[PDB]
């Protein structure tokens, strides 16, 4: 059980949810049932790579003094006191009412105003991990939720890869260009995003590729759209629209 | 299930909503009081939607800012006041419900049982060519409907047009504004197709306002369905419509007589302050709007 | 023409009766017409046959619609002042409407020409048809065949 | 006598309080509750699982509710029927009947 | 016997239909005929659960 | 042979066409060659059922 | 490894821009993971070509 053992010493370090622990236990039982050389063994061993790779409980700690946020935003972005005061109130209020808290936010304006630049600057302010994810004009649901994992060439949605790359359980995801998302009859990803963005149902998100529920509750999502009007109402009504 | 009256949202939000969000931010009432006055200002101004979801976003925002004021901020007990409020939730966005107030001639209010809730969309019309193209000219004053028409809405429109043309010669023969001039007419989209024809009773009053050119009496919302001979027909979904008319400050309303039943099913507090005028034949409405 | 809608109604009445029994007051519900408006609410339809006096130029017409059959009315009216010129000699063009299919368009023109012929054959002094424009509206619902 | 199933529907402007009454009934009757959104769905397999000879097959969502909720008579709450995916690819809405 | 019997006492509480009774029991018989190592037996095992 | 034997008494009551008779016979033998645990044996088992 | 390595030898000859250096590197690492039989492998092999 070589791969099983490297992923299992992994399992011993990152604190997986016990539910996902037992679910990977039955799945590992199947992997024992599955053959050493089968092409499906390759699909499910690389499944084990995508699943074990995901941090499960790694928790980047934040700074919580407003001051260090003062500096680090000033280190990399001049002026714009309105947006800074907004982020300052954001940290100031989350810092008051105990634990970290979610909210979605958007910045919008002419391209190249520094939107993504402040995104990453905040990501290194809070110490959360960064990951861009453009969604302008996307249509297929295989890049957001993933495939079934029974399709040929199947791969998990983009999010599973961001978790695989960033190695923290509570990063600062940055979906990009939300306004122009492809909202079609072929399975609308923009509707599919609500499961991500639901404040309660993000905590037990699941996707067709890797069935096991994920727990995104600690993630601090961010989304970027050039104009607030085109975004469909159910998605647009939750999040605050900073300018 | 139906929508909710402006006052009704107050009794909801003070009990079933505020404490819940208070449990979302984890605070207790001891440090983050929110008076009734803040709530009435909120719902009256900043959120005009039949659902309660929008007010739920606002009160969330206020609470979480209070949490920031506690854990790090200055106050150990935030006390929102309306004068304070503009800090937390910013400056007011909407206030001037019902855009026109003088209602310049040829624009009339019209209720619409949209796909979600009800909204008091206006209907508007105007000339599109010089009127006196020929003092002897005999060309049909062709209409041009606009505003995301479904074809069914097109037949309804043509019917209402013809009834307007007949009503003028029945009333004031010397005028000939309608038959001798082109006219653009605009119905804002939003109504679901099945109720589509329900706007039609508004249409004819639009045209007539343009004809004599006198303004409609203020804030007299209406709805109906015209028959091509002045009979009016029942419309559907009345409860949503009446609440939408209530939000906009309407102080009169006109309905087909066939729905004198459903409107009275409504809870009595919902119906206070309106002054309904049921009618069946169209001529009636003409005397309850213009003169 | 079907029984489906009445099947819904009688269902509704019965289950409301069940609510009056299992906890309610009466041990034996007895529907009566005076009672009825309580249980099932206010009447829906009343004004069968929209027009009653039928002001000129509107006629009833049966139609074998896609489900059952329905008595849709047909309507018509002037579209311009008629005496645009006392000497004018221009065809009183018709304008058909109501989500017409093209086969109906040919039928319409045939019926129009027969009207024009019948008038001059009957009462020559009248000339309303050949000298004026006219809109005509056939409500949709008939199956194409 | 015995408990009985029945279908019911609620409809109105979004955010009127619908789902909240659902749960209030669930703790009223004391049946176990289980939400099940189906907005925008097209997976007939979700209503019926997969053959179990298909690779990766697991029974449809409902069976997961029976395994989790442990009652024979729970209160399923299908959500947002209006937006059910009615496509050429096998209409789930036919499968729900 | 271990898994089969914890599920069997399970089965003893809930009143399964005789149809489903014979199905679970014959599937249990196929568990007994199927070898423990087979991935086919892992599928039927997951199915039994 | 147990499964095939319940199948064959089954068939002993209902009178099959000789066409499908020979087909089930060759499938029965083809099953009999197949391993007691092979996935394809389960497929042909369910199929013969 | 043959396709990756002829891309590598030309990489020794032609100096790809450092952004193209990186991109071809991650795609090269992707090439070995994929099956030759996989459909996406064809489009991404031809893409790297
Ligand atoms: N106040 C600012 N401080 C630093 N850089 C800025 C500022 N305003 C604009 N920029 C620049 O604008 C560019 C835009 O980048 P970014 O926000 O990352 O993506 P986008 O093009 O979507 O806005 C960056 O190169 C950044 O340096
Ligand atoms: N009469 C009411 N009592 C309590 N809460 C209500 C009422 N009406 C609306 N709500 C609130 O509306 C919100 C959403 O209601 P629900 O129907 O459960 O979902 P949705 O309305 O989004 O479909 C809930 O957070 C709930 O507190």
């Amino acid at each position: 059980d070589a791969i099983e053992e490297k992923f299992r010493e992994r399992l011993k370090e990152l604190v997986v949810p016990k539910h996902v622990m037992d679910v990977v236990d039955e799945e590992l039982s199947k992997l024992g049932l599955l053959d050493n050389h089968s092409s499906e063994f390759n699909v499910t061993r690389n499944y084990l790579d995508w699943l074990t790779s995901i941090p499960w409980g790694k928790y980047s700690n934040e700074n919580l003094d407003l001051a260090r946020a003062q500096a680090v935003l000033e280190e990399d972005h001049y002026g714009m006191e309105d947006v800074k005061k907004r982020i300052l109130e954001f940290i100031a209020v989350s810092q008051l009412r105990g634990s970290t808290q979610g909210k979605i936010l958007c910045f919008y304006g002419p391209p190249g105003v520094g939107k993504t630049s402040i995104a990453r600057s905040i990501a290194r302010a809070l110490n959360r991990e960064y990951f861009r994810f453009s969604v302008g004009g996307m249509t297929d649901v295989a890049e957001i939720k993933g495939h079934r994992r029974t399709y040929v060439g199947a791969m998990p949605g983009k999010i599973i890869q961001c978790l695989k790359k960033t190695k923290t359980e509570n990063p600062l995801i940055l979906i990009d260009e939300v306004d122009k998302i492809g909202r079609g009859y072929q399975g609308d990803p923009s509707s599919a995003l609500l499961e991500l963005l639901d404040p309660e149902q993000n905590a037990n998100f699941l996707d067709h590729y890797l069935d096991v529920p994920v727990d995104l509750s600690k993630v601090l999502f961010i989304c970027t759209a050039n104009v607030t009007d085109t975004i469909p109402e159910p998605l647009r009504d939750r999040m605050e629209m900073i300018n | 299930v139906s929508g909710y009256v402006a006052q009704e949202k107050l009794a909801i939000a003070e009990r079933y909503l505020v404490p819940q969000a208070r449990a979302l931010c984890g605070l207790d009432e001891s440090k983050a009081k929110l008076s009734s006055d803040v709530l009435t200002l909120l719902i009256k101004q900043y959120c005009r939607e039949s659902g309660v979801r929008n007010l739920q976003k606002q009160v969330e925002k206020v609470l979480r800012k209070s949490a920031y004021k506690i854990v790090s901020g200055e106050a150990e007990s935030v006390e929102v006041t309306p004068e304070n409020l503009q800090d937390f939730v910013g400056k007011p966005v909407f206030t001037v419900e019902r855009m026109y107030d003088v209602t310049p001639p040829g624009v009339v209010m019209g209720l619409a049982w949209t796909a979600m809730g009800g909204s008091t969309l206006f209907v508007e019309t105007s000339l599109r060519r010089p009127q006196d193209k020929d003092a002897k000219g005999d060309k049909d004053g062709s209409l041009e409907v606009t505003g995301q028409l479904g074809e069914v809405m097109k037949e309804s429109a043509r019917i209402a047009y013809t009834f307007a043309r007949a009503f003028l010669m029945q009333h004031a023969p010397a005028n000939d504004y309608l038959v001798t001039s082109h006219i653009h007419l605009h119905v804002p989209e939003g109504a679901t197709p099945k109720d589509g024809p329900s706007a039609g009773c508004t249409i004819v009053t639009a045209l007539l306002s343009l004809a004599m050119g006198r303004p409609v009496r203020q804030n007299l919302a209406m709805t109906g369905e015209v028959s091509l001979t002045g009979k009016i027909l029942p419309v559907g979904g009345i409860k949503e419509k009446t609440i939408a008319a209530k939000r906009a400050g309407v102080t009169c309303i006109v309905l087909p007589a066939e729905n004198k039943k459903d409107f009275y099913d409504l809870a009595a507090f919902i119906t206070e302050g309106l002054e309904v005028h049921f009618v069946e034949h169209y001529r009636e409405i003409f005397d309850i709007a213009f003169p």
